């Protein structure tokens, strides 16, 4: 069962990659969004929004 | 054997990538969702905030930090004697420009008159090494006199 | 809905109501605009 | 020869939505959205909170607000130029690939 | 070859488990033996304390945290003018319920009258953007008058 355990290891790696992305980015409960007005006290976030 | 070599290399590299991803998750939690007191964790300087940006197979943090810019020399003193009492700053440092003494913040030169609000007394003036003689203004005195 | 069985490329599957297997685009969460001024 | 690549579960648009949500929460609510419900606060006052958090009194922020905004905008512009000029910037991700 | 495969897998998994154990030791040191300012390190919310519990091949942390519950809208202002002087809060935020102004904590609505103890002055009222006009109570005035 060399092939089966190689396949198992690769599947585990793939699932781990998905988990890594989920842990890094899905830290926010709700998808917030800024109001249509874009005056944040003089700071200009247009290049990152 | 070639397949086993490939899989072993992939496992080791995946462990490395998982360590990097855990670090990125920690930076997202601390730098982005809050302000971090840890030095050089969220960029060089005093951390103010951070902004995340996605990238192929990774993340990019824009760390906004505060860096002191233009420093000036001053003559400092650990404490100050007024009436045989040693006065220490509540939040700041005693500085002198050559003739007069002020109490300022420790990160931005904003000199102020040394009063009893800025300072607290502790003991006499025979223990502190490097203490200096200066007058500590009392805000209540003119009000009482008036 | 929330992802139940990950299929890939944003597509997940689940077993829901008779009952059958349904495929959908996964939901990131409820949108919430903050009343900023 | 049997070697294939599986697509990631989260598409790039979903990652962009996640980063956008994090950014909007940070901008419009400070750090309050990471603890409980997002509590709105004017951005200048949030930056004054940060200045208090690094040991600088908030009147420094309020009396230099335009200068600080200009410095932040210039730094963002320089980040833009650095990314748009130097092709060999994202070394680590390209190394992984 | 089968034994070598088993040993290599065990080494990689042991490295992963050691990373997890180091994380658990750090959480024991910081969450349990102290109070942590790091965001989302000792649970979601403002960390208060943590309690350890053993488990087969692992540990379980009960993180006690503080979560704000019922938020209310208020009209805020960066500072306040009384006599041509800008007043900033010592520790809190200026809020208004529609007619009157108070200074409160930043995490729990406990409004208080704006006095010279809650605030400090800095400069005139020509620099702050969004400053408002309100009276700052002086505690010493009635005592002097009496
Ligand atoms: C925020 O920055 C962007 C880009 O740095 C500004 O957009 C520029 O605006 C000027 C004048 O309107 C145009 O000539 C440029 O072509 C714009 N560039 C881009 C990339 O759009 C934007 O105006 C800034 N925000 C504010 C409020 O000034
Ligand atoms: C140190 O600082 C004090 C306070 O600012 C200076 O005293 C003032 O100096 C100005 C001249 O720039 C005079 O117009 C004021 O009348 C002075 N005030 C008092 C209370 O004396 C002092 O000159 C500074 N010393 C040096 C060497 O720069
Ligand atoms: C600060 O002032 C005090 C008193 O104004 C000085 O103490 C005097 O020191 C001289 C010389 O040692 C003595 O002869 C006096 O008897 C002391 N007077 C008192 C009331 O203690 C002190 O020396 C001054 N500090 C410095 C650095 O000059
Ligand atoms: C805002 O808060 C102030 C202070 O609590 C309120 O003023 C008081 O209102 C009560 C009525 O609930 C009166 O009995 C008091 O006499 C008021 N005190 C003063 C000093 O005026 C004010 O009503 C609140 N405004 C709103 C719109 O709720
Ligand atoms: C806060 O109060 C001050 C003074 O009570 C106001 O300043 C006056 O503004 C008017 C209109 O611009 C001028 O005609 C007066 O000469 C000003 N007086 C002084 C003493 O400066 C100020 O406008 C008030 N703020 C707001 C927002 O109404
Ligand atoms: C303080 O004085 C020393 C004396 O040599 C000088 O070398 C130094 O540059 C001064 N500091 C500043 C900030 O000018
Ligand atoms: C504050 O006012 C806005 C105005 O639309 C409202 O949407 C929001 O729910 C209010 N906040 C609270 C806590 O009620």
């Amino acid at each position: 069962s060399f092939c089966t355990q190689l396949k198992r290891a690769l599947t585990g790696i793939a699932v781990e990659q998905d988990k890594n992305t989920q842990e890094v980015f899905a830290q926010v409960k709700q998808i917030y969004k800024t109001p249509p007005i874009k005056y944040f006290g003089g700071f200009n976030f247009s290049q990152i929004l | 054997q070639s397949l086993q070599t490939y899989v072993t290399q992939q496992l080791i590299r995946a462990a490395e990538i998982r360590a990097s991803a855990n670090l990125a998750a920690t930076k997202m939690s601390e730098c982005v969702l809050g302000q971090s007191k840890r030095v050089d964790f969220c960029g060089k300087g005093y951390h103010l905030m951070s902004f995340p940006q996605s990238a192929p197979h990774g993340v990019v943090f824009l760390h906004v930090t505060y860096v002191p810019a233009q420093e000036k020399n001053f003559t400092t003193a650990p404490a100050i004697c007024h009436d045989g009492k040693a006065h220490f700053p509540r939040e700041g440092v005693f500085v002198s420009n050559g003739t007069h003494w002020f109490v300022t913040q420790r990160n931005f030169y904003e000199p102020q008159i040394i009063t009893t609000d800025n300072t607290f007394v502790s003991g006499n003036c025979d223990v502190v090494i490097g203490i200096v003689n200066n007058t500590v203004y009392d805000p209540l005195q003119p009000e009482l006199d008036s | 809905y929330e992802c139940d069985i990950p299929i890939g490329a944003g597509i997940c599957a689940s077993y829901q109501t008779s009952q059958s297997i349904i495929a959908y685009t996964m939901s990131l969460g409820a949108e919430n605009s903050v009343a900023y001024s | 020869n049997g070697l294939t690549v599986l697509p990631p579960l989260l598409t790039d648009e979903m990652i962009a939505q996640y980063t956008s949500a994090l950014l909007a929460g940070t901008i419009t609510s400070g750090w309050t959205f990471g603890a409980g419900a997002a509590l709105q606060i004017p951005f200048a006052m949030q930056m004054a909170y940060r200045f208090n958090g690094i040991g600088v009194t908030q009147n420094v922020l309020y009396e230099n607000q335009k200068l600080i905004a200009n410095q932040f905008n210039s730094a963002i512009g320089k980040i833009q130029d650095s990314l748009s000029s130097t092709a060999s910037a994202l070394g680590k991700l390209q190394d992984v690939v």
